[PDB]
């Protein structure tokens, strides 16, 4: 379990793939390339937030040992730190990244299952801790950690 | 200048008018036949004075489609010496031209001709091995051929079509240097409306080959199998289709032939029909973008719906195990459960979405 | 106006639900005479008084079918009055439009009455060509036209339609002139789900043919060939496969002219369900995006393996010819012969990429 | 994380090596059962010794076979626990989930237990139907559902394919969310190699259902005509190509499933490969630059020929017109048709010119 | 019959089509509209030649009477003056329309049925009337007329 | 280099030379062996001179036809010598070349020694399951493998190619590292001309078909059934079309096998030869334009027309109501449905004129 | 018969696909871009007569008592006021719709089913209101009204 | 053997092929337009190498002499000047023609059959007699030239 000679070899190959020049490090570019390669085009902001993500040193560099932690998440079936991404995205507008309490009411209770007034009002409360109306969605970042 | 398109349009007329003559005579000289081949199996012989009287006139009909053929075939030439600027007519005869006169002639030529002739017919019964022979007369060998005669009918449509007759037709064909032959006009009509023409040639070609099959098969079957008319029906009707013989077998090579040109037709007509039929099941422009629209706004509501479902069951997990004092677990893996049953949903409509989207251009 | 889309909306909902209770009433009258067709073969004879009783309430079934198309007619007609301005419900008679009403009623209204009626049936066995003499009873004759009723099904899916009762659907396709008949419908679904359409079809037809041959050959069968339900339904699978016949070849005309139909039926479906399932096996968008980035990486590392074959084999060829002071021309030409397999597996790989890259373009 | 990913890696080493065995012993069963029955017919009786010992091997098999997927299915458990960050294994315990291994477990549960038992069968023949009526073996009811313990090819073959197990492969196909499941597999084998698919199933079918056919048909068969193993291979091709049954109809309802299930797979099989071998025909990009290439040579040397012929037959016709004194009429109408044919000559290798020209775009 | 009033009809319903403006004047973009739509693309020098080999009133404009004698000789299906014609441009690429007596003498012996010596002699010399070398290709309607 | 050129050219001519004498000492065995089979039946016996002559002179051609093969291979191992720059023909010996050696003599050794030989045979008669034995030659068992002979048409097809043995195209695909295999010339042959080739295959393979299906039927028919050469074609013809047996089943694996091979080529002939009628039908560039500039003129007109229409019956209504002084309802009623009939076919020629359009898009 | 409170919300929500911005109001672009989706490209000439044709306040913006009229008019399988006003386009030249007599009587009597030149008499005698000669095609309007 | 009258008019016939204006010559423009119509856009750079392969008057002209000479290195099956070429350029980077001796090593220890270390040491040896240690690839035609 502890990653032998000829499973790193696997994973040294596969980061030849994205590190073209060699030298041990990916860029921006390096990895906008691949995926332009697989059909999508994403934007300069969509690449910053990738790398970053993964990177720990702050310098925009991924080596090796951050490669292998980025696979980690991927290979996962199911992320729940990403699927609850998605969710609010779909009703998060003006990429801000807030939503009034007044549009999070109306759409637990009249869209998919639906909640109950109760519920919603005890839900609410939780959320919205700071009590200035705008509920910025990052409070799964707390919700999912207990 | 005026003479000379006056000249060449009286000529067409000509060559019109004696085309609809000869189609005339022609199956006025086959419904003759047919009839007097069914009339003398039961209701008299081949030694009475019916039969002599109808070959008689088939005779005579054969004699004035011949002289209309002769006629048709010097005003065609007359025609060619217009259209060419030669004044002597040899200069039109080129060792192919002279072939098909002949072998038109030859073709038309044949019928029943008057008289009292038999010979012998010996045949292999099917399914038994059992040798057969009767006595039968010449005539039936003579009047097969003359269903040759059905070549007239498309000389008639050639001569009738709207495009071959029509003035702005001619002028824009020639300055675009296009033959208008008979091959124009069927790949025009195949354009246009196939069904129609599929429809028509099977159901004529269907009809004569029971006919036919009756007639050679009436002479070594007592037993009513391939002499009746709607077991023929349905022999050429599984033919056509490729299912098999069953046990309607021809005892003659008759039957045998006919089942072979039906199956050789049927073949290439099967795959037209369906191909005309997936062809004619597809939307138009219109209906294909209200299709998508519909189909867009179905799939924002089902996206919608599955991204409440999924922070619907995110708060309830918290709720139960935290806020909540004892922890009923039973609870909180049904709510995981369904956590996992939205995240699969929803990431399932948004590719359908995707899809969508990415095949709409 | 309000009340202009309050009075349209009504008369939607009025015709909609009529259109059910006909279903119902139709349904009900089949299965009654399936019922009763297969009671009174065994069970009691036709002068008995359940055959009576069931008879009579097929009758009465049909009378409130007919009323209710009656009804339904005239709303319809309501309709159409309401939507185009007319003050006048004999403009609506067209010579069109009444003709359908008579064939409805025509359809709808064969039936089985109740009484004791015979006649004889005379038929020729199969590959036997034996004659075969029986009486039957007329009821045969009037019961197996009543499948004709299943057009209601159509009409009930047509009035159910989520586009045909959409107020969004309808105000796009306003927009866009878009005809919303009963084809349309149809194209929808063999667009969305053709795969579905084909099996039902295919289901519904095979029982319900299976059932009317084995109804039609009870009165002839003394051998328990056709006349069971198995059989029959192995005999209309290969007829629609168009295998063939075997030895279950009808003796009645009835199942003749079933087997011709299913043969027809099956010639096109094996077609679409061909083209449904080629369609169906084929690589989406993203993977054949993920596919070539592997091939390609396959191709640079086999391409890279082979030069150095080739570059391996010119060295040894050069070393064993000169450096060594004896020559051995075994393995001189054994290197020689690597040296040139080496070359066309070069080749052969940089062409293979070279098409690879081509098809990616 | 060095211990997360190795982690993975050795539950995927466990649940591949697992899946080998499971072949194995399911293989193994297969190959015994089919000697037991051959060996069953003419060698020994079913009560002697040896057909203990085989079936009890078989029985023996089975358990260790329905223990292996046990642990094979507790392993797939483990891992889905560790693949989604799940901390109780009710939570993967769902309905379909559940299903699914209770199926798996039925299928692979049937094989002939050891013992003696006997049951009455009776059958309808072909062609003369008469009844037969004998006593058979259970164990022959036990044996041939033995087949479906096939499927475990497919997941063998799917847990060692190159793209499922290749950590390059995984890394793209993470980026671009591609489920690795066992349908992707299949599309791609089918994208790369068709035909070598196709043509394995088909043999592979062939041997099984010929087999299986005759094992049916030896308990009712006592001429020699159904149970031989050349006359159902025969019979299974011309099914399979839906040529006809001839005088091989099974007695058995096992051979007419048999029979249909091989005319429903040729339906397809027969259309995929011919498209497969239309496809295998057509030319690359560089053989058609060459031949458009070398067509065009030729086209234009044979412009030429035709235009000088013209010329020259022009000119003799001038130099016979008027430079002779006494004019030889013959001479100068052939030379006026030469002239004729030499312009339809020139007017059509100028349209095969324009025709390849345009095609070339 | 020369003249009955239907044929006229017919003819006219045709005129029509080119004589989009309804005068009874068809203008050099009128035509090449025409056979714009008929896939072809001549350029002004290839139309112009068009209207004056039947315009008779030297006014670039063709009118009903000319419109009669440019269908007369389209509707032919041989035209010995035009197929001469398009012969001699197959071995003339220059565009002045001159071929040299060399290469005349090397195609007629050459290329095709061949024709001997004595016979070329004679028709270079019956060709070459101007004696300087340069055979233009009129004569082609001299053969005719004569 | 101008001896080396040359030197390469004439191993062309020596290597093209000695292919016709192979193809006319295989041909000249096939012909007499097809002449001794047919007169050994009926005219003489197998222990007369005739026979011994024959078969003599069928194994001194086969003797000269095998030298002729070494030859040949001896100048194609010195054509490759010379053209991969070698000086010892060592290297030219791989395994793969030596077996197809071995192969090639292997299957032209096969024909009928001198001699006298016999065998027993049995066989089961069909749809009567009777059994047949008989003694038979050993001669039919060595003389039906020679037609494999026919693999040097191919061989001499290739080397007397125009694009094989041309300058200008040999160059053109050096340039374009084109390999100039058999295959290249037999894709070349189905883009050109697939008609021909097609038709060509099928004649000869129904006529080499049937004359094999009746000699090896010779033996066990005593009822002029599968021996007759007109029923053999007729069988051949109907299992090509897959339309079945009819009472034509053979009684020996001969037949067997070679209807199972008939139906094989069959299957992919049909829809090859479907395809190439179905791209034979489509319109050309200048004829697809013309027919739709007629189009659109008669779409024009026939709007023209029913806009007039409208307009005529808009007037007929508003005089009939206001203008008259007494209200004929009838007449009022008549114009407002001619009215709608008016106002549909103009927005029928509407929508058709405009798909017109958005289809010549 | 009225509207049911379930039969507003089914027109509210159509509304909505044309009020994507939510004000309430249906502008000229906002019309445009869902009939672009649809497969037409109509210049704002032609959208600007489409909002007053159902505008009442002359705001030249379309609220939902207003969309209620347009569906109206729209559901109708024929309206008798819109047809006619194809009828007259066919022959309408120069967008100006004041065709003369010269070709009303030539086309009612030469096209279609024709009348008889005494209908048409009368016809223009009631049609040449104004008298100029320019007949405006407009009198459809009380045609119909009377 | 020598080349007989009618094979020289093949050649001849194969010769204006590229030579469009007989004039004795082929130039770098008339091979770069024979090229293009199969397909293939050499750059000016990749043609001018193919006319001094086999001029020899130095000119940058290829007549027909010449022209004799590059059919017959086309004509082969393999060339073992050629093939072994193409082999270096797999691993030449640079475009230079030089390679390391380091990438030696290791390429013909890991990638194909492989050579052991004394073969390769010897070789290293022959083929860098220099010892500069860029190893041009040069060295290859003086292998197949001894
Ligand atoms: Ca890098
Ligand atoms: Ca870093
Ligand atoms: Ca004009
Ligand atoms: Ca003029
Ligand atoms: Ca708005
Ligand atoms: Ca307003
Ligand atoms: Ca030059
Ligand atoms: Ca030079
Ligand atoms: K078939
Ligand atoms: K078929
Ligand atoms: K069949
Ligand atoms: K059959």
């Amino acid at each position: 379990d502890q990653l032998t000679e000829e499973q790193i070899a696997e994973f040294k190959e596969a980061f030849s793939l994205f590190d073209k020049d060699g030298d041990g490090t990916i860029t921006t570019k390096e990895l906008g390339t691949v995926m332009r390669s697989l059909g999508q085009n994403p934007t300069e902001a969509e690449l910053q937030d990738m790398i970053n993500e993964v990177d720990a040193d702050g310098n925009g560099t991924i080596d090796f040992p951050e490669f292998l932690t980025m696979m980690a998440r991927k290979m996962k079936d199911t992320d729940s730190e990403e699927e609850i991404r998605e969710a609010f995205r779909v009703f998060d507008k003006d990429g801000n990244g807030y939503i009034s309490a007044a549009e999070l009411r109306h759409v637990m209770t009249n869209l998919g299952e639906k909640l109950t007034d109760e519920e919603v009002d005890e839900m609410i409360r939780e959320a919205d801790i700071d009590g200035d109306g705008q509920v910025n969605y990052e409070e799964f970042v707390q919700m999912m950690t207990a | 200048i005026g003479y000379k398109l006056g000249h060449r349009r009286a000529l067409f007329e000509k060559r019109k008018r004696l085309s609809d003559y000869a189609l005339i005579f022609g199956m006025f000289g086959i419904v003759v036949m047919v009839i007097e081949t069914e009339l003398s199996w039961g209701a008299y012989d081949k030694a009475s004075l019916y039969s002599l009287a109808l070959k008689c006139l088939i005779s005579l009909s054969t004699i004035i489609l011949l002289g209309l053929i002769i006629v048709y075939h010097a005003r065609e030439i007359q025609l060619f010496m217009v259209d060419n600027g030669a004044d002597d007519w040899r200069i039109a005869m080129t060792y192919e031209r002279i072939f098909f006169i002949c072998l038109e002639i030859l073709v038309c030529a044949i019928h029943p001709i008057p008289g009292n002739y038999t010979f012998t017919w010996t045949a292999r019964l099917a399914f038994s091995y059992a040798p057969s022979t009767t006595t039968a007369d010449v005539d039936i060998i003579l009047s097969i051929p003359m269903f040759l005669r059905l070549y007239l009918i498309a000389r008639v449509m050639l001569l009738h079509s709207k495009l071959f007759t029509d003035a702005s037709s001619r002028s824009i064909g020639a300055l675009n240097k296009i033959n208008f032959n008979t091959r124009f006009v069927m790949k025009t009509l195949m354009t246009i409306c196939p069904g129609t023409v599929l429809l028509v040639f099977s159901i004529s070609l269907w009809i004569i080959a029971a006919w036919t099959v009756r007639a050679c098969e009436r002479y070594h079957d007592q037993q009513d199998v391939t002499s009746n008319f709607l077991g023929a029906m349905w022999l050429i009707s599984i033919t056509f289709l490729s299912i098999g013989y069953g046990d309607m077998v021809p005892n003659t090579y008759c039957g045998k032939g006919v089942c072979l040109l039906t199956g050789i037709m049927g073949a290439g007509c099967t795959a037209l029909v369906v191909a005309v039929v997936a062809r004619k099941l597809e939307l138009t422009k219109a209906e294909k973008h209200v299709h998508n629209f519909m189909m867009d706004t179905q799939l924002t509501k089902r996206v919608k719906n599955a991204a409440a479902n999924v922070l619907r069951e995110t708060w309830l997990i918290y709720k139960n195990t935290k806020l909540v004092k004892k922890i009923d677990h039973a609870k909180v893996r049904k709510h995981q459960r369904k956590f996992l049953q939205a995240i699969h949903q929803l990431r399932s409509v948004k590719m359908e979405q995707r899809k969508l989207n990415d095949q709409a251009n």
